[PDB]
RNA sequence: UGGCGGUAGCGU
DNA sequence: GGAAGATCGAAAAAAGCACGCTACCGCCCGCGTGGT
DNA sequence: ACCACGCGGGCGGTAGCGTGCTTTTTTCGATCTTCC
């Protein structure tokens, strides 16, 4: 898994699974475009990174 | 972007590392390095 | 006639150059500062070397050659601007021999009061409020969630400083 | 199941 | 009538060196550490 | 003794490594040569 402030965070360039935060909190389409607030890593597709 | 430089797995527990992210590391360890000695009143010429 | 020089060492080698060059009877300089902190714990406080990877050295080059020098056991090579290697002024090295130290602590992992986040733990992806290191490797924070606010004790791995 | 380098070969 | 623009050859730096395909090999930081 | 990582960077050395092209472009000692 990527690393906070890193040259691959999920953070500054995308979750890495499509519609999953990389916490795991949310896991479907229903949350596209929440930032989710325990670490801060959009729920968006894969493709955006 | 991550994409454009991946991290190809080596199916040996070992991860292939492109000559981007070398480079990318390299000058993020070396700007670290220079604020941290800048943040230590360094004198000139270590700064330089 | 002797001059003084500025060198870059190798990683980990500053006491093996250090060793080396006074074998060779030359005059060698390296800022010392009581501070260490980091992940390993277990009472980490000790000296460490202040501007890592720097080492003044005091030698007449007509004596012992540059190139003797370059090519010394654990030292990498010369800090030189151009050409010809450069020349560190003697007041400079006067004034970073006796009030260069100072107590203020760089590294502020250890110190309290601060922000930080956990990489894991119970509580995993919490902010947590650093107020008190008691011992070492014990950290005591006031982690926030949803339920309650805990002052709870995790260890220095467990936190990320900020 | 991804590339880099080297070597050898096929077709011009 | 000794200096400033011309140049002149001599030296130095840079870029390119056909395409497809096949097979094999080796390699995918690197050594100096820290807890056990 | 192994297992794991963590900051750095050409290497090992108490120096030196290179060593069978052609064409284009740039710069400069050095003349030169013309004259301000
Ligand atoms: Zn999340």
């Amino acid at each position: 898994k990527p690393e906070r402030d890193g040259l691959f965070c999920a953070r500054i360039f995308g979750p890495v699974k499509d519609y999953e935060c990389l916490c795991g909190k949310y896991k479907r389409l229903k949350h596209r475009g929440v930032i989710c607030e325990k670490c801060g890593v959009e729920v968006t597709q894969t493709k955006v990174r | 972007p991550p994409d454009l430089r991946p991290l190809v797995p080596l199916d040996g527990g070992r991860f292939a590392t492109s000559d981007l992210n070398d480079l990318y590391r390299r000058v993020i360890n070396r700007n670290n390095r220079l604020k941290r000695l800048l943040d230590l009143a360094a004198p000139d010429i270590i700064v330089r | 006639m002797q001059s003084w020089y500025l060198l870059y060492c190798k990683r980990g080698q500053l006491q093996r150059a250090q060793e080396h060059l006074e074998r060779q009877a030359v005059n060698c300089l390296a800022p010392m500062i009581t501070l260490e902190k980091i992940v390993r714990g277990k009472r980490t406080a000790v000296s460490e070397p202040l501007f890592p990877n720097y080492l003044f050295v005091e030698f007449d080059p007509e004596v012992i050659h540059t190139t003797t020098i370059n090519a010394t056991r654990g030292v990498s090579h010369f800090v030189r601007f151009g050409a010809s290697p450069a020349i560190v002024p003697s007041a400079v090295i006067h004034q970073l021999s006796v009030y260069k130290p100072k107590d203020i602590v760089d590294p502020a992992t250890p110190y309290p009061g601060d922000k930080v986040i956990i990489t894991e733990g119970a509580f995993e992806g919490f902010q947590a409020i650093f107020t008190e290191p008691d011992g070492e490797a014990r950290s005591m924070l006031l982690l926030n969630l949803i339920n309650k606010e805990i002052k709870h004790s995790v260890k220095n791995t467990e936190f990320r400083k900020l």
